[PDB]
């Protein structure tokens, strides 16, 4: 049978038993950076196994109310094990990700999510003008909500749904390295993500890569439960990461 | 140093058209508008395990 | 060869259509799962009788180079031979592609974009109205000037930096063709970005957006010498054409109109228009 | 400094604190005040893109009886410069010991995310920082002068490379000269 | 061949970065001699591991050649069309390089020069204000005269002199692209000299410094006929580009500003900007 | 000249312009353990450079009445960059070092130092029986001084200098790995140091692996100088280090 | 009487660019701004005895 999958990165495995086929980047696979694109002259350092594995990036809750969530990386892994500490005490980064989202639901649930990756995924302010800190959408793994109605508070993002908080139509994401988890269906979502930027390396403080989003376009509902919601957890696996640049920590 | 090559066709279908490059910098050329290669599986089939048409998706 | 060397490219056209019969068998083409993220690739060979048909149509004018390789203006402004404000006789304007919507929206397309530029300068001149008008003036001349980034700037129509050494430039007078150039792929980074989710402090503080990244220099203009008796206003227009052009990762068109220069700021808009019910066809 | 000439030498005594600061200093070779009238930011400053590594070259001027030894470090771009050598030995740095040959050589490597920087450095294209702290102390015998001097030198390595010609901003016209 | 030669010649590309582990020997690459004169040529590789990089950087855009071919503008000056000032109707300029601080700070950067010269003229015309402006006046046309040394020299607008047999001249009509032509080395000696440390007389008197040298000519410049029954004022500037160029024994670039056009002359100039003190590193 | 030596680990490079020559443990070198030999079977990790590397261990100050010090590894060790991370991550380790000593003085000063690398060793209490914590014989890079006279507090180590706290003939260290500095001739010592135990891996905080001891046989003098005192630095970079057992953090 | 050589490189990377000589005088030609030779050593290393750089400069 082809809907049973397992992976293995260090010493953590993932088994799915109900899933669709693993989506790859845009066809490429992450690998390591060659001789004749590097432009650093010092030695890199790949911790490997140390940093390259899964990580459970806490969980939500699926309400018959719920509206979307999204996640900046690596910043959401800022403070997740070593891969954390070679962040701080280097200046230049880069690896590639496997994403792992987990949703079960009995046979008599219904409901359907898309789950994504949005390579720089610039963001507008509630208000036109005015500027927001760093705290409104990144302040960690915790995950950062949608909203039906449009935002109006000046210090957060705008977060209409219906456009994605990029000014582009929610229904067009699909261009995207994407995944659906549909009830009837599955249960498990994977994406492998290669790195992508302008330059060969970037600081993993300073720049998100891409963003993860969740989004119900057809929104939960059941009858006659006692199940009254419906965890959803994400798993991200580091892959091929090497780091440069060794000094004083912090960032 | 001239090249020759064919020309797009036209209405009533020598076909040929010549050109030279007089400056020292590639960036002075002429646009490259004749090149039709395109693929795209990156987009439409970005999946690992391949999949057959007439075959069942899931199983 | 030697003085002709043959090139050889090749039409593509589309995929042409083959004969189908009927069927009766196990293999379900139509039946798909959209859950693997993986666009169906059937054809209405697939799921219909069909005729064989050899098509001739090409995707030529669908790549890339062509979307990208027509001329767009990027800024217009004014600035006039004589007044009594210094900083009204000449024109400075920070380089970026984000002033005018439409091209604005052409790149915004794709992420990274790598290409060679060509621009073209269209400038003209018009007297000002006034109670006096009557005067001879010979023809006028124009100075381009280009200056990348932290090199000096002008501060007055006759300041010494317009006496440029080693900035390129250039001297137009009207009544001839546009000015026109030809510039390379200018970038630190090994591709430009439209889009930039970062900001420009270690410490996730300061500027945000492609704001960071835009340190493409300035572009002054200016009467050469001309100054007439009574009042003449010069508008500059400014074109931007890609060559040689590449582009990755695409993503979705805007919805939103625009609303600022330098930020991705807008106003939630519907996602369509609507109609009487779902079963409305009638105009 | 009342005396110019007196820019160009490093005050070193032979009694200090355990761990102390000889100098500190931003690798902006064609902005910093430091490196911006040197025969390399002058240079430097009539284009507009840079890459490559440099040279720092360190020589001890004082008394042949003297002796110490010197930790000098380069920090990568970052949040915070060091404030201790505790915080600066954790990046690149050579420990110089001063003997029979009188001078050092700090390579600073070319450690960046673009392939080159601009000579306008701002806070995207940032470089780091140098600096020096004692380690071990100046040690002197009887009949020999309480205080030395150091002076460094900069200079581009083989890979180094210029790009995107442009006027000075140094030199300067008010009227036509006569 | 006969009609097509093939020329070959080569990019160069920096030195590579080689692949360095740990070491721990004899060998003191770090350590070195200022004394010598000589500068050290120890790389990244030799004090730290470091990982193989292939380099495809070139230094192509810092050759001599490109660095000072670039056309600099090196003399303005106004003539009128009419007026009662005989010596105001045209223009007598001694060549020399030392009016125009930029191009002249670039070329002092060698002792020696040796290279051909093009020389670009830009004309331009304005509309003398007043109480009455309204005339009608045909194109205006320019004539620039080039007089070696010991040459006869005009006087006036309409002297003899302008009658060229043997000096070169050129006839330029406003609305065209602007005048060009090509001149050779034409230096007495090897090369040209931007300094010069003696004296005119052998006794060590008369004359110092550069000044001594300077035996290139004059240019003059008069509008060939016209003369308006309106003053009409013409402003033309002169550029200069080195093509073929050859440096020897460079020397550092100047530091205080200049004052005078044929001297050395300077005030002394602190060595730099100054800084809290010898710790700060902060903004 | 042999005189000269330099040194180069990770990003870091030693240099002395005189000195004597190096001693290499017991005449092994470092290096990696070997598939016959290992018993833990889950995949090491191998930062490389980002570990191997020399640290400065602060400094003090040599004296007329200095009797000596002593450092323990490798907790003196255990805050220092990623390699006290890899120590608090990780269950299991295992890595050689390089010791290097420096102190210079004019030459009209005297004096002799015994800078030598004790493997295991234990020391006893200050008063027989009792008991004391870990804070009377390591506290970090912190450098603890022996004493002339018999200690007699109860909370901390027996420091009689004449007996090095081990109950042997302080004259008798020379059998263990070993060198001199004497002012007269050279200003430094090099001490490379095998992994040396009775199991291939161990835990880093409970067990230490060896103890550095700097000694003045000749005690410092000097006349009519400006210079009151002569510093002390020590430095060390772990070599061919590897980590396994992956847990939580602390130690 | 055509030169023919290459042009440098550009963006999206026929490379080659014709030249011919319309006057009599070398002085008319364009310029060479296509020569990229260079050596450093007449004044980084202007001493007499060559200085090894492994080994120690003084004795
Ligand atoms: C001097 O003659 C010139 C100078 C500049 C230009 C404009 N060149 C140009 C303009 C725009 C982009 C695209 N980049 C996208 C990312 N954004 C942050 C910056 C602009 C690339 C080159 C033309 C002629
Ligand atoms: C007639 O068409 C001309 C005539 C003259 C020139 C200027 N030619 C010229 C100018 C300057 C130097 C450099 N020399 C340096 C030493 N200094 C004492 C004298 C100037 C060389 C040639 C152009 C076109
Ligand atoms: C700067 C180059 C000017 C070229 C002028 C047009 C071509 C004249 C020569 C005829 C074509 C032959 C070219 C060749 O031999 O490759
Ligand atoms: C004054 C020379 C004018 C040359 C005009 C352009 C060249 C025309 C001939 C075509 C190229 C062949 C030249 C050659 O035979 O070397």
């Amino acid at each position: 049978s082809d809907r049973v999958r397992s992976i293995t990165l260090g010493n953590s495995t993932i088994t799915t038993q109900e899933c669709a086929n693993v989506v790859v980047g845009y066809g490429r696979w992450p690998t390591y950076l060659r001789d004749d694109e590097a432009t650093a002259e010092d030695q890199p350092t790949q911790p490997d196994v140390a940093t390259c594995r899964f990580y459970t990036l806490d969980s939500i809750k699926w309400e018959k109310g719920s509206v979307g969530w999204w996640w900046k990386f690596p910043e959401a892994l800022s403070d997740m094990g070593l891969f954390g500490q070679n962040m701080q005490y280097h200046y230049l980064g880069r690896a590639g990700y496997t994403i792992h989202v987990q949703c079960n639901a009995s046979k008599f649930h219904q409901g359907c999510l898309l789950v994504v990756c949005v390579p720089e995924a610039e963001m507008g302010g509630a208000v036109v003008g005015q500027a927001f800190s760093a705290t409104a959408m990144a302040n960690g793994d915790k995950a950062y909500e949608f909203t039906s109605a449009t935002q109006s508070d000046q210090t957060k993002v705008q977060t209409a749904i219906h456009n994605a908080g990029m000014g582009v139509g929610v229904g067009n994401l699909t261009i995207y390295p994407h995944q659906w988890i549909n009830l009837r269906t599955n249960n498990s979502a994977t994406i492998v993500m290669p790195y992508i930027n302008s330059v060969p390396m970037d600081n993993m403080f300073r720049h998100y890569n891409f963003t993860l989003m969740v989004i119900p376009f057809v929104k939960l509902d059941y009858a006659d439960t006692a199940s009254t919601y419906v965890p959803i957890t994400v798993t991200v696996a580091p892959m091929c990461a090497e780091y440069n640049g060794l000094r004083l920590a912090q960032a | 140093g001239a090249q020759v090559s064919t020309q797009k066709t036209g209405a009533h279908e020598i076909i040929h058209y010549t050109n030279i490059n007089y400056y020292k910098d590639a960036a002075s050329n002429s646009a490259n508008r004749q090149d039709f290669t395109q693929d795209p599986s990156k987009f439409t089939e970005p999946v690992k395990d391949v999949m057959i048409k007439s075959l069942p998706a899931l199983n | 060869g030697d003085v002709e060397e043959a090139i050889e490219r090749a039409v593509v056209h589309v995929a042409d259509t083959m004969r189908s019969g009927p069927s009766n068998s196990a293999s379900v083409p139509a039946l798909t799962a959209v859950e693997t993220g993986h666009t169906s690739q059937v054809t209405p060979s697939d799921t219909m009788q069909t005729r064989h048909v050899k098509n001739y149509h090409s995707r030529s004018e669908s790549t890339v180079e062509n979307f990208l390789g027509r001329s767009a203006c990027v800024y217009m402004e004014e600035y006039k031979t004589t007044d009594n404000d210094v900083n009204k006789k000449f024109v400075a304007w920070p380089i970026n592609t984000k002033q005018m919507v439409q091209m604005r929206r052409k790149l915004e397309m794709f992420t990274y974009l790598r290409f060679d530029m060509e621009v073209t300068f269209v400038i003209t001149s018009r007297q000002d109205p006034g109670t006096t008008l009557a005067q001879d003036m010979p023809v006028l001349t124009h100075q381009i000037m280009y200056v990348p980034p932290g090199g000096p700037i002008p501060a007055k129509v006759d300041d010494y930096a317009w006496q440029t050494s080693t900035n390129p430039s250039i001297f137009w007078t009207e009544g001839n063709a546009p000015a026109r150039m030809s510039i390379p792929f200018i970038s630190i980074g090994n591709a430009y970005s439209n889009f930039y989710d970062g900001w420009s402090n270690f410490d996730q503080r300061g500027s945000y957006g492609y704001n960071t990244l835009n340190n493409l220099g300035h572009i002054y203009v200016r009467h050469v010498s001309g100054s007439s008796p009574h009042p003449i206003t010069s508008t500059i227009r400014v074109y931007f054409k890609p060559k040689h052009t590449r582009a990755w990762v695409p993503r979705p068109p805007r919805l939103c109109q625009y609303k600022k220069a330098f930020s991705v700021d807008f106003t939630p808009t519907p996602i369509t228009d609507t109609r009487k019910d779902i079963n409305t066809v009638t105009t | 400094t009342t005396d110019q000439m007196e820019m160009f030498r490093i005050p070193v005594t032979i009694n200090a604190p355990l761990q102390q600061q000889v100098f500190g200093l931003r690798l902006q070779p064609g902005l910093d005040s430091v490196f911006k009238h040197t025969l390399l930011g002058e240079i430097l400053n009539y284009y507009a893109h840079w890459s490559g590594s440099m040279k720092l070259t360190f020589v001890f001027c004082g008394s042949a009886m003297a002796t110490g030894k010197f930790l000098i470090a380069y920090s990568p771009p970052g949040a915070n410069p060091p404030k201790t050598r505790k915080d600066a030995m954790l990046g690149t740095h050579i420990i110089w010991d001063i003997g029979l040959q009188s001078s050092c050589v700090l390579c600073v490597p070319w450690i960046s995310q673009t392939h080159y920087r601009l000579v306008q450095q701002d806070e995207y294209t940032s470089a780091g920082y140098v600096t020096c702290w004692y380690q071990t102390g100046m040690i002197v015998p009887p009949g020999t002068p309480n205080s030395s001097s150091i002076m460094c030198f900069a200079s581009a390595c083989n890979d180094f490379s210029v790009r995107m010609l442009r006027d000075t901003p140094f030199i300067s016209q008010d009227n036509k000269l006569q």
